[PDB]
């Protein structure tokens, strides 16, 4: 889980070196941001599943065969329908998590390692994702600096789906 | 390596929920305190040996059989090598109070540090005895008001106290 | 458990050697003078509490600070437990003597007594200085060099025995050294 | 198995057959040595 | 002294030769009045063996000056004498109250029953009774059972058996036994697995796992490595303990595997060339070339030449070496 | 690793002797199988991926409580390293399959494989009904009429199925 | 201790079903096979002490370095012990059979034999030579094709069952290796 | 390692006082043995080769059991095994006569040798027997003065053989 004190700690530890004033002021910018990115991850927890189901309607009128195909992979059926939400609701979770900690440790750790193993295995692909995860970039309906931090870590998500 | 922040995020996700809202307060409590962590640790670092020598200093007055000739710590091999173990874990546990926690503290120095001092044949009581002679010298200057506005930071040192606490028993 | 009548029984059958006489003889010479350790071992026996009374009081005139806060010998529960574990190991010294054999010191004692004092945390530089003085205490009255107390005797040399009680307290010293 | 060629005085005469599978045994013509190590003289 | 074939004997220099060498049996219905030599021989052999050569003295002794009294007439030996005494302080103070549960179990297996409980299911049965009736049932749990009315008819001493085939506890638990017996120059408290204020065999004698049975006594036995368990599900870490396992491509790569033991190094060692390099003897980042020692190792068979050197040209003591 | 023809070799290496002739014309049977063992190896490896994924799908919809957050396979890391070893386990079995013993399936991959499993804490009873499943697509696979003639290998199956209820009793 | 009965039940347990004609379709040809394992079972227990005989005294005659003195069964404990070291292995075979399951055998003597034995010193090599004897000793008697004696049983073909107790016991030497 | 001048420099820092004079009079029976210890040398190293072909040439001629199908040393590697087994324990004894002592013996040889060969099940009663082979094969060989002259060398040979019983006695 790299946060900024769990990475300004181990620069220390590399140089052997007590927390000096360089490490003092990593961990101080985490507390300046740590006000905006807080708001942004009591709104999107507020506003899920507004954001989820709104995210996996837009991924089938984008891309309609999903809905009609027949087999396991597809959300032609009432099973198919209910996993690809919690599907965003997986992704829209590690969203939050990174607001709170303040980088991208728990998206790091918890998805994206070993992430292609599963999307070349089950069929899915990586692009139903950009269209759930786009929704939610453009209507969390956030502003200013809370809306900075929260699209931060959403295409922090398309780039690793990329 | 956790932090205090990922601490309850790894709780939150083996549930499979998202924060609640009395989570959220519960660290915006945390970062608004943050200016006195960050003054805690600058009074620990900007007296970074001036601590270790007088705590070194006050055992050796009081404990006389290791500078004894045939002593444990007595030769100058193993002297700064008694002072290398009292210099890492005043390092490690500011490294574990600028965190939050302590799960940077025991994994990085004390798993099974005192399975490594029954090897060298280390008396462990009298080390135990040197991070509380480190601990006390450390909220004496947390406690100092010098250079600072004045306010309360009480429960701070008391989890401070609890990270040499923490130390200084699993090394006997 | 061995001894030096039944130490060569577990040499020899290595050999399978049916025992003529010619190994036989150091146990001849051992059933010639082991009335000199017999001489000897009641000139311990009967002096022994006096060994370990200046052992750890010949210790701390030295070693100041282990009845200092932070000792090892510092309640009393602290001291008198130290004084049983002198008492133990020359008890231990004096079975090897009469039996002839290094068995009982390593059998019995230093079969783990080096996890031992490292689990206590008992310093072992002063676990010996206390048995350095507890090897000059003990060849003294073998020797009767005494500058304090004469045994009766009869008139030789027994130091092939009077270090051999010091070739007993070396291998005390092999694991807590 | 093979009828072992034309013995001469060579002591040596490997066994035959042997068992259930098995053989290998060196004859000195009756009396079987097969790895003893007769030279055996240390030089003290 | 070191021996498996020397004179024949494998357990006599394993630490056990006056456990087999006693027997401690009582032959008197009742304690005969006039001698004071003969029966305070059998209370002080037990207060060292149900106490685990723990250091009664006569400043407690005293304090328990009526239990082995009504012994004498009254009680019997070693279903109530003992019994008695494992209602005490004194056995209260090393046994029950400055160790956890499982721990006041697990110790009172080696003072009551001379054995190891194997699994959980005999620590099932045992706490079953404390969390409900209370802490004299807890300690009379062991007294009436068939486990304690076989093994000694009621006149002899409790001894040591964990180690025989009719005592049928495990192949566990001998290798249990032997972390619990260190010589006969040990305690409860002078045992450095666990002291009086830690628990002996948390995760393995749960497990069942089998482990490294060192002899005492030897060149390098002031060994134990340390507990953290590894993968991400019970959020652990890597890089403590080598594996008990030795599965794979290196597994059969070169030969046949094996798990060393390693007591531990210092800094005076490293170099080839006897001595410490003058200077300033660290890193940077001021730790040790094995920065923790009392490490291991798993390696197979055609690499254990080179790494028996590299061991032993650093100042490296070895426990043992299990196959894996 | 062994295959049949490494066993006799070391079966009469300890006991001395030559290769005795009673032996080798079942061996020379095993010639006259020879066709039919390549062939079979050849139906397994090319539907790899269709015999894992088809059986972890049908391993998780009978048991939810592993996907189930907070559960073993629940994250993208162990989900990945359970679909590995779903594989590992399809490769050591048709390893034995072309070798003729199971000598390298439970030395290489099933030698503490269980025990593993209770160290991690993965259910130990759970991934002996995926193999089974696996068992039952490579042997109702493997009996197919189609690319070969037709012809008896009855004799050849109940092996490929004697190394999948081998891993079937290693793992609990 | 599990049972083939039982392993079907935890089967049908993280599964979370009920049992079906599925999986019943082994248990069921089980039952009218399990004379037929009757019929095994108890000529193995009844020859025994043949089986037992010709553990030890074979493989002495393979490697006879152990009766020299100095060896590993050369005192006449360890020549009694080795003949009742092997007796307990095929007493819980016997028991492992007609449960059909080796987890039994894995509990009470497969977890942990390896670790006691190099600490009791005894060779591992010498001991899956004395293993692999009682193996083809074990597979003769149930199929009734042992020399100097044959036994009564019925006629059919055991092959599959003769191959399980070749399938324990190389279980039983690899636990030691 | 320490050698034979280091241990009474190793009980001058453990008591920790400075020398006795009856501590310096001790080590000229050292050089009293001194050149004498050097020509001792030369009847071991010279004679390398010819101690581990003459001793190995009686060990499995009484002891057929190693040269068996199914013996020990089996294999041409196993039998070069022991070759490099044989000449080490006599080697670390030619590293411990130039010493004085048996500390190095003790840390790069013996500590680690019972077990070894019982982990890999080579006997313990068959190593010391080639400690034995050498034991009397090195008193005949170091006995004699060709080349140097004539006098008391009655310690030595009772060092010497001073230390293949102590590697007798530390692998049985
Ligand atoms: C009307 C009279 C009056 C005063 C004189 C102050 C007196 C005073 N000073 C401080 C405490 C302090 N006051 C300051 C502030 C300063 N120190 C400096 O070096 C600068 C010149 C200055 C502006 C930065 C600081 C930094 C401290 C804490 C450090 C210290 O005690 O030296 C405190 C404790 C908490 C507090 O700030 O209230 C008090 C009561 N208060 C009063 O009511
Ligand atoms: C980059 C490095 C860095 C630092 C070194 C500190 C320095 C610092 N501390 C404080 C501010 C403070 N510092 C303290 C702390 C204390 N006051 C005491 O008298 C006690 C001795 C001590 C308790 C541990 C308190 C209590 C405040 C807030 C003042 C108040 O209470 O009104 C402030 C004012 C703004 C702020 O709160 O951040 C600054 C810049 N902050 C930093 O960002
Ligand atoms: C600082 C305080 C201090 C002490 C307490 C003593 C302790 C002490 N005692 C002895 C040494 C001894 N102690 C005894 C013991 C006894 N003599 C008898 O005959 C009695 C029966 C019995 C109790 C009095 C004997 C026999 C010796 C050896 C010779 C002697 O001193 O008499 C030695 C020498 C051992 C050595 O050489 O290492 C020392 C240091 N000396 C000190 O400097
Ligand atoms: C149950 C008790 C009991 C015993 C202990 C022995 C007692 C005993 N000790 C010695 C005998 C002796 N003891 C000594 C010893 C010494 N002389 C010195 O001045 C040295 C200081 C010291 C050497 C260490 C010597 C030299 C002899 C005579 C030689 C011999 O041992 O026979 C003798 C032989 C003398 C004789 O024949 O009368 C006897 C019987 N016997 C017993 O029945
Ligand atoms: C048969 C072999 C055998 C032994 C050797 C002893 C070994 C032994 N020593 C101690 C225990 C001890 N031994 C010492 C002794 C010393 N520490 C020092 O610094 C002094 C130099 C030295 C005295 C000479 C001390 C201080 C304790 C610890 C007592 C305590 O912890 O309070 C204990 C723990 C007992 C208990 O507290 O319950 C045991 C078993 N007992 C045996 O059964
Ligand atoms: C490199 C890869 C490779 C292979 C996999 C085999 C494939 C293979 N099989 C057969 C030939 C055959 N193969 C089968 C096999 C089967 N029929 C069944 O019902 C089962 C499903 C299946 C066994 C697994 C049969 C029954 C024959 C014809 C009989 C015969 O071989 O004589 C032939 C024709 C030559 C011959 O008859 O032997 C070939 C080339 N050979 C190869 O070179
Ligand atoms: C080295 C010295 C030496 C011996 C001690 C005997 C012992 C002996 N018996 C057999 C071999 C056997 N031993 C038995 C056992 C018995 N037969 C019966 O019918 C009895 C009831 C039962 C008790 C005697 C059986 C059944 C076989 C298999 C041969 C057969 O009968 O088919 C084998 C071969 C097994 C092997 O090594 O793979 C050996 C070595 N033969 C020797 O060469
Ligand atoms: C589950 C079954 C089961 C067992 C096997 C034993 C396991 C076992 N075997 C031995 C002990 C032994 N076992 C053997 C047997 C052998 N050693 C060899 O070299 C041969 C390879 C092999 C004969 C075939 C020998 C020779 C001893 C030594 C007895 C001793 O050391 O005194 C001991 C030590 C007994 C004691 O110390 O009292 C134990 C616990 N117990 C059981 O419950
Ligand atoms: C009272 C004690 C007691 C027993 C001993 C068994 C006795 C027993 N054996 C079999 C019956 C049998 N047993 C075998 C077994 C064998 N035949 C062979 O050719 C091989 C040598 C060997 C093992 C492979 C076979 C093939 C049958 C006949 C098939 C069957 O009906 O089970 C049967 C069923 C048919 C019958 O009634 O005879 C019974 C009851 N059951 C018992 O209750
Ligand atoms: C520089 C390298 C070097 C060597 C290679 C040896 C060789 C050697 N040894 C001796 C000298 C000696 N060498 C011996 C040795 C022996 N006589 C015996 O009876 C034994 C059988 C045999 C041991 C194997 C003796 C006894 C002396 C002293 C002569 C004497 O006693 O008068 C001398 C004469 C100088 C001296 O006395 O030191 C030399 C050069 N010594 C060295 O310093
Ligand atoms: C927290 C990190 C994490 C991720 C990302 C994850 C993905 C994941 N998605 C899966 C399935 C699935 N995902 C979908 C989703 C979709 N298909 C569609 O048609 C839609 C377009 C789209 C939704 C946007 C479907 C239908 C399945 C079921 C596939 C099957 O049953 O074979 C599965 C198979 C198991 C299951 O859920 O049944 C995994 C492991 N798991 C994780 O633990
Ligand atoms: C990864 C971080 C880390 C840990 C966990 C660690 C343990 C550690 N402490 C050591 C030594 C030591 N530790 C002490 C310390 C003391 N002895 C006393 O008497 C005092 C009570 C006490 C401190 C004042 C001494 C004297 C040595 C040297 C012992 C020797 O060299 O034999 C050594 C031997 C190597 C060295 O010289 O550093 C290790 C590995 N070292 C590390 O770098
Ligand atoms: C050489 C051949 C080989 C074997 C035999 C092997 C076993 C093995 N399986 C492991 C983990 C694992 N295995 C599983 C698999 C499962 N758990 C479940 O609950 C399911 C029932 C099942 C999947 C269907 C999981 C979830 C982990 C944990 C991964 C982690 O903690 O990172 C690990 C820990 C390392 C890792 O993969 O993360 C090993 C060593 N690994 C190998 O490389
Ligand atoms: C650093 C110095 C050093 C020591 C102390 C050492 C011991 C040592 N001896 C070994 C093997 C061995 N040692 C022997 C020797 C013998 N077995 C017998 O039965 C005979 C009685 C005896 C003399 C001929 C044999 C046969 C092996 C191979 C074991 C095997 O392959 O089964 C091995 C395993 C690797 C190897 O084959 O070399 C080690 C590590 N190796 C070293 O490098």
């Amino acid at each position: 889980m790299k946060t900024p004190i769990t990475e300004a700690i181990a620069t220390a530890d590399n140089q052997g070196r007590f927390l000096s004033n360089t490490e003092l002021q990593a961990v101080n910018g985490r507390y300046q941001r740590a006000t905006a990115s807080l708001t942004a991850a009591k709104a999107l927890t507020g506003s899920a599943q507004r954001l989820i189901t709104g995210a996996a309607q837009a991924v089938y009128n984008k891309f309609p065969y999903t809905t009609q195909m027949p087999g396991p992979a597809y959300a032609s059926s009432a099973i198919g329908k209910a996993k690809c939400a919690r599907d965003i609701g997986y992704y829209l979770r590690m969203v939050t998590y990174c607001l709170v900690v303040g980088g991208t440790g728990p998206m790091d750790e918890y998805l994206v390692a070993g992430l292609e193993e599963i999307n070349r295995s089950f069929d899915l692909s990586p692009s139903w994702y950009i269209e759930a995860l786009q929704y939610i970039k453009n209507s969390h309906g956030l502003s200013g600096q809370v809306a900075n931090e929260a699209n931060a870590y959403i295409d922090y998500a398309i780039n690793t789906l990329s | 390596m956790l932090d205090a922040f990922a601490k309850v995020v790894a709780q939150a996700d083996a549930r499979g929920e998202f924060l609640s809202n009395t989570q959220i307060d519960a660290l915006s409590k945390m970062v608004k305190e943050g200016n006195q962590r960050l003054d805690i640790v600058n009074k620990v670092t900007s007296n970074a040996s001036a601590i270790v020598t007088n705590s070194a200093r006050a055992l050796f007055a009081e404990q006389p059989q290791l500078i004894q000739p045939g002593g444990n710590a007595y030769t100058s091999r193993r002297m700064a090598a008694c002072l290398r173990d009292m210099e890492i874990v005043l390092r490690y546990v500011s490294y574990a109070m600028i965190a939050g926690d302590s799960s940077v503290l025991d994994d990085r120095c004390l798993n099974g540090l005192r399975e490594t001092y029954q090897a060298l044949g280390t008396p462990g009581s009298s080390v135990a005895v040197a991070i509380q002679k480190m601990k006390d010298a450390s909220v004496a200057l947390a406690n100092d008001t010098t250079g600072t506005p004045i306010g309360d930071c009480s429960s701070l040192v008391a989890e401070l106290a609890g990270y040499f606490d923490r130390a200084a028993v699993s090394v006997v | 458990m061995l001894d030096a009548f039944s130490r060569v029984v577990v040499n020899s059958d290595a050999k399978a050697a049916y025992v003529g006489g010619s190994d036989l003889q150091a146990l001849k010479s051992f059933i010639a003078d082991g009335n000199k350790r017999l001489d000897a071992v009641n000139s311990i026996v009967s002096n022994a509490s006096c060994m370990v009374s200046d052992a750890v009081s010949g210790m701390i005139c030295e070693n100041p600070g282990l009845i200092s806060p932070g000792g090892n010998c510092y309640t009393n529960r602290r001291m008198a437990a130290c004084l049983r574990d002198g008492e133990i190991i020359l008890r231990y010294v004096s079975y090897a003597l009469l039996a002839g054999d290094a068995s009982v010191l390593e059998d019995r004692c230093l079969n783990g007594l080096k996890e031992t004092y490292i689990a206590l945390g008992v310093p072992t530089n002063s676990s010996i200085r206390a048995v350095s003085i507890m090897k000059a205490q003990a060849v003294a009255f073998i020797t009767n060099t005494a500058t304090e107390r004469k045994m009766s005797f009869a008139a030789g040399d027994c130091t092939s025995l009077a270090s051999e009680v010091a070739s007993y307290f070396d291998r005390v010293g092999a694991a807590i050294s | 198995p093979a009828l072992p060629f034309p013995v001469p005085k060579g002591d040596v005469t490997t066994t035959m057959v042997t068992d259930p599978t098995t053989g290998r045994l060196k004859l000195e013509f009756k009396v079987d040595g097969a790895a003893v190590s007769a030279y055996s003289d240390p030089r003290a | 002294r070191l021996g498996t074939v020397s004179g024949n004997s494998s357990l006599d220099k394993l630490g056990l030769d006056k456990f087999l060498s006693e027997s401690n049996r009582a032959y008197t219905p009742r304690a005969q009045p006039g001698f004071s030599s003969e029966y305070e021989q059998i209370i002080s052999a037990t207060y060292k063996q149900l106490f685990g050569n723990a250091y009664i003295m006569d400043s407690e002794r005293a304090e328990m000056a009526k239990q082995e009294s009504m012994f004498r007439d009254g009680q019997l030996t070693l279903k109530d004498f003992c019994r008695a005494l494992a209602k005490t302080e004194q056995y209260k103070k090393r046994f029950f109250d400055s160790r956890p549960l499982y721990g006041a179990i697990e110790l009172n297996f080696k003072n009551i029953l001379g054995r190891t409980p194997d699994g959980l299911e005999h620590y099932r049965a045992k706490s079953a009774v404390y969390d409900t009736k209370g802490y004299e049932a807890f300690v009379d749990a062991f007294f009436d059972d068939g486990e304690y009315d076989e093994v000694y008819d009621d006149y002899t001493v409790p001894f040591y058996r964990g180690y025989k085939t009719e005592a049928n506890l495990s192949m566990a638990a001998f290798t249990h036994f032997f972390r619990m017996v260190r010589g006969s120059s040990t305690s409860d408290k002078a045992n450095p697995n666990s002291m009086q204020k830690d628990i002996p065999l948390n995760y393995y004698g749960i497990t069942k796992t089998p482990l490294a049975v060192i002899a005492p006594g030897a060149a390098g036995t002031a060994y134990t490595e340390s507990f953290a368990g590894t993968g991400s599900w019970q959020s652990g870490r890597a890089g403590l303990n080598a594996a008990r396992v030795a599965l794979g491509v290196p597994a059969t790569a070169n030969g046949k595997s094996f798990r060393v033991e390693v007591t531990g190094y210092t800094q005076p060692g490293f170099g080839i060339t006897a001595g410490t390099a003058v200077g300033k003897l660290y890193k940077a980042n001021k730790l040790s070339r094995y920065p923790r020692s009392n490490k291991s190792y798993v390696v197979g068979f055609d690499e254990l030449t080179p790494l028996y050197q590299r061991i032993t040209k650093n100042g490296g003591t070895i426990a043992s070496i299990t196959p894996l």
